[PDB]
């Protein structure tokens, strides 16, 4: 299973 | 930016038994940027029909492919890989030897 | 033994060429399950070994989902770090990410991964206690401040001891007669005179899984390193793995020399000798 949301940005 | 060259081998699946059926692979590993242009020769002419895996990389980062082909070894026929990647000055040539 | 799930994503930028291309695959130990590529006509997470194709469609829409959108974070990832580096648009630059969590023999949460490189060089990673980052430079510091306010640790701590493990077991138990097996290497010994004065033998590993193995020739039982050569561990192509290692030897002297061989497969190590 992937990682999910949400991403934080760099 | 960084830059790692290529370490090259070109093998066969199986001990390579003439006239059988068999696959030929070219694996590069170990680099870095990821571009890369692999061809399987037959007699010095381009394979057509050659497949690879996935993009992939190692606990360093650095990347590696599988390039594979079905083929038929003989006594006689010539096979080879050729490599081009930004670290190497022209493509690299590397003879299949049945026994490395 | 332990098992392993990870995902690897790389992000290659294409000054002039359009939007960054990202692949990311997925692992289970050295067996590949998924693919993505941004360039694909399907737009799809694919499977790619057969224990994965029986999972059902709301698998396929949600975990393609998360590697689109993932795909899409990367891509804004690529754009902050070149103004943090006033770096060129010129030029192409490389976001490589992994994730993933290792299990135990019994399937228990040993360990987890959540990290990036940016042009081959460890940018930030979340530090083994998965509370805290290590930042490889200013720009990273950064990066490492917002993910501390906005508490990333915690939330890929919760997937990586939750989901992250609850899958990895999910697929070791669907694929078990491919994953949770183990392959012996199949060996032998192979002989080549280079002169009249030297011959090479070269130690054969063949048919193995997993791809974790040591070749170690021997001379009189001394550790022999000096006029060996030894070649990466490299794939068939049908699951399992191939080494070979070699040393040159004085003719006459073939029978001083020992192979070994360590692997997962085999109840004990491996003793070769001519």
């Amino acid at each position: 299973n992937y990682t999910p949301g949400p991403g934080t940005r760099f | 930016m960084i830059q790692r060259t290529p370490k090259i081998q070109v093998y066969s699946r199986h001990p390579a038994e003439n006239g059988k059926s068999n696959f030929l692979n070219c694996y590069v590993s170990g680099f870095h940027p990821s571009d890369i242009e692999v061809d399987l020769l037959k007699n010095g002419e381009r394979i057509e029909k050659v497949e690879h895996s996935d993009l992939s990389f190692s606990k360093d980062w650095s990347f590696y492919l599988l390039y594979y082909t079905e083929f038929t070894p003989t006594e006689k026929d010539e096979y080879a890989c050729r490599v081009n990647h930004v670290t190497l000055s022209q493509p690299k040539i590397v003879k299949w030897d049945r026994d490395m | 033994g332990s098992h392993s799930m990870r995902y690897f994503s790389t992000s290659v930028s294409r000054p002039g060429r359009g939007e960054p291309r990202f692949i990311a695959v997925g692992y289970v130990d050295d067996t590949q399950f998924v693919r993505f590529d941004s360039d694909a006509a399907s737009q799809r997470m694919e499977p790619r070994a057969p224990w994965i194709e029986q999972e059902g469609p709301e698998y396929w829409d949600e975990e393609t989902g998360k590697v689109k959108a993932h795909s899409q974070t990367d891509r804004e990832n690529l754009r902050i770090a070149l103004r943090y580096y006033n770096q060129s648009e010129a030029g192409s630059h490389t976001l490589q990410m992994m994730f993933g969590c290792d299990v135990g023999s019994d399937g228990r949460f040993l360990r987890g991964y959540h990290q990036y490189a940016y042009d081959g060089k460890d940018y930030i990673a979340l530090k083994e206690d998965l509370r805290s980052w290590t930042a490889a430079d200013m720009a990273a510091q950064i990066t490492k401040r917002k993910w501390e306010a906005a508490h990333v640790a915690e939330q890929q701590r919760a997937y990586l001891e939750g989901t992250c493990v609850d899958g990895l077991r999910r697929y070791l138990e669907n694929g078990k007669e491919t994953l949770q097996r183990t392959d012996p290497p199949k060996t032998h010994m192979t002989h080549h005179p280079i002169s009249d004065h030297e011959a090479t033998l070269r130690c054969w590993a063949l048919g193995f899984y997993p791809a974790e193995i040591t070749l170690t020739w021997q001379r009189d039982g001394e550790d022999q390193t000096q006029d060996t050569e030894l070649v990466e561990t490299r794939p068939a192509g049908d699951g399992t793995f191939q080494k070979w290692a070699a040393v040159v030897v004085p003719s006459g002297e073939e029978q001083r020399y020992t192979c070994h061989v360590q692997h997962e497969g085999l109840p004990k190590p491996l003793t070769l000798r001519w």
